[PDB]
């Protein structure tokens, strides 16, 4: 469908189709979810070690300059200087949104810097079924037209597909597909889940969201910690709650 | 010589300097993760750098090789400037490490030198195509590469029979003999291998 995209403007992925009942697991995740907590903070200027306890899952969505190639951008210089390893649990996971440029390399440097190894590369494949004749300006270094973003998965220490197909968001909208949360939550990796650089629009049960653009906070380190005091400490997120 | 050429050999031991310069190198190496694999050192020491001065490298990577291939790519003198993914479907156009099921294959794109005269921006970094045979790369990449670099000299490493393509010299051990037609190349091959045996 590549001689077709060059002809009609439809990206090869505009033609993938369909884009048993695993429903009970979803019920278990939902019953298990902590209430949402959130905290406005400027992450540049904030000691991350105050975020406690240590996290089972970190979802990290820094605002790359490339997200605003049409309309405070963080550089990979800035991202790399975060001390993620200070808030990661000894056995824990990271999901890092890397964009489609240097980030696919600088994001792997970050993963290694913080003590993870990449075991999954998740691709957000963006269709243009509603604007075929809208070819985008290219990175100077780009050979091809970039129609996807990558989200790198990292593990440290000891069902689904590695693709997300949705339609390209309207220019200036930076939201990532909410399906990233389903993939994450279906792994059953722990209940202490942190989204850095989330927004009001991303707040979600079972998640602690920290980000400079939040409008309200309800963070309390002690209240948050109580959700995981025994006998709730080592639950996966996908099990019956303890009576 | 537009028509397909190939050289059955061990790429570890063939002298690739005979082959000249190319505008595009493509390799689908057997990474060490059903056939003979090269260790990481054998891969780093491949003589990619003599193959190009100004041009592009297409490097299939899977698993652990997404990190090693980035290493070899930098070691050989390239900067990674794109990454193609092939979404694998069936004849009904639906989708088909140990943590997720892999519905794609990755191809790093690297640049070297100052390649000039290339129509960059004509294709997507997503290929969609039916999975032909197990461990077969999809024909659409050749078209993509042809649109990028029309009529230039190209070389594939670790090709299999069906990989032979016009404007392409394929190297690989599952090939049949030595089919060479470009006069400058049949010349350097006879000067470097008088008795025709690597
Ligand atoms: C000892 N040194 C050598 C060796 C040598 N060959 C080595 C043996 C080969 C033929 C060439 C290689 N291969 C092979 C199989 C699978 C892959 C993985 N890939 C992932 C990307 C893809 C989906 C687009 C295609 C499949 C990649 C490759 C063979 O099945 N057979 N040629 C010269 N010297
Ligand atoms: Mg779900």
């Amino acid at each position: 469908y590549c001689q077709h995209f060059v002809d009609t403007g439809h990206r090869p992925q505009n033609f993938i189709r369909d884009v048993e009942l695993i429903r009970l697991k979803d019920e278990l995740i939902a019953k298990s979810n902590t209430p949402p907590m959130y905290l406005q903070a400027d992450i540049e200027a904030f000691d991350i070690r105050e975020l406690t306890p240590k996290f089972d899952v970190i979802l990290l969505e820094p605002p790359l300059e490339e997200y605003y190639r049409e309309t405070k951008c963080w550089t990979w210089d800035d991202i790399m200087k975060l001390e993620i390893d200070e808030i990661a649990a000894p056995r824990s996971f990271i999901f890092l949104w890397c964009g489609s440029g240097e980030g696919l390399d600088l994001g792997r440097v970050c993963l290694r810097k913080w003590g993870y190894r990449r075991c999954e590369d998740i691709c957000w494949i963006k269709t243009n079924k509603n604007n075929p004749g809208k070819t985008k300006t290219l990175d100077p270094k780009a050979v091809f037209q970039r129609t996807k973003e990558h989200c790198l998965m990292g593990i440290k220490g000891t069902v689904d597909i590695d693709l997300i197909i949705t339609e390209e968001p309207e220019i200036g909208n930076i939201e990532k597909p909410v399906e990233i949360f389903h993939i994450i939550e279906h792994f059953c990796l722990g209940r202490r889940r942190l989204h850095l650089f989330g927004r009001d629009s991303t707040i979600r049960p079972g998640w602690l969201t920290v980000g400079p653009t939040l409008t309200n906070s309800n963070y309390n380190a002690e209240t948050y910690a109580s959700y995981f005091s025994a006998p709730n400490s080592y639950l996966t997120g996908c099990t019956e709650e303890i009576e | 010589l537009f028509p397909p050429q190939w050289i059955c050999c061990d790429i570890r031991y063939l002298d690739v300097s005979i082959l000249g310069k190319f505008a595009v190198v493509m390799a689908d190496p057997p990474w060490d993760i059903p056939y003979g694999t090269l260790t990481d050192d054998e891969m780093r020491r491949l003589n990619i750098p003599v193959l190009q001065d100004d041009g592009f490298l297409f490097l299939w990577v899977t698993g652990r090789a997404m990190e090693l291939g980035r290493e070899c790519l930098n070691l050989w003198g390239y900067e990674r400037v794109d990454e193609i993914i092939w979404v694998k479907t069936n004849q009904l156009q639906r989708i088909i490490g140990h943590w997720l099921n892999h519905g794609k294959e990755h191809c790093l794109v690297g640049v070297k030198g100052n390649p000039q005269g290339f129509n960059q921006g004509l294709d997507c970094d997503v290929i969609v195509a039916e999975v032909r045979s197990t461990s077969h790369k999809p024909d659409e990449i050749y078209g993509m590469i042809e649109r990028l670099s029309p009529g230039t000299r190209k070389i594939e490493l670790f090709g299999r029979p069906h990989n032979v393509q016009p404007n392409w010299i394929t190297l690989g051990n599952q090939l049949d003999g030595i089919h060479l037609l470009d006069p400058d190349v049949v010349a350097r091959f006879k000067q470097r291998y008088p008795d025709g045996i690597i």
